[PDB]
């Protein structure tokens, strides 16, 4: 299915290993998870 | 599950 957006302040990355991360900058940490509105 | 946390919040960008 499709992906819902990401809330303010976070931004999708994907890193050296091509493998997608979740950057959260109000909180200034990452994560694995996507997050939800 | 994956290998290690993902990578560090890009700190240099404060």
């Amino acid at each position: 299915p499709h992906m819902p957006p990401l809330p303010p302040g976070w931004e999708e990355k994907v890193d050296n290993l091509g493998r997608t991360y979740y950057v959260n900058h109000n909180n200034r940490t990452t994560q694995w998870h996507r997050p939800s509105l | 599950e994956h290998r290690g946390p993902p990578p560090e919040y890009p700190f240099k960008g404060m």
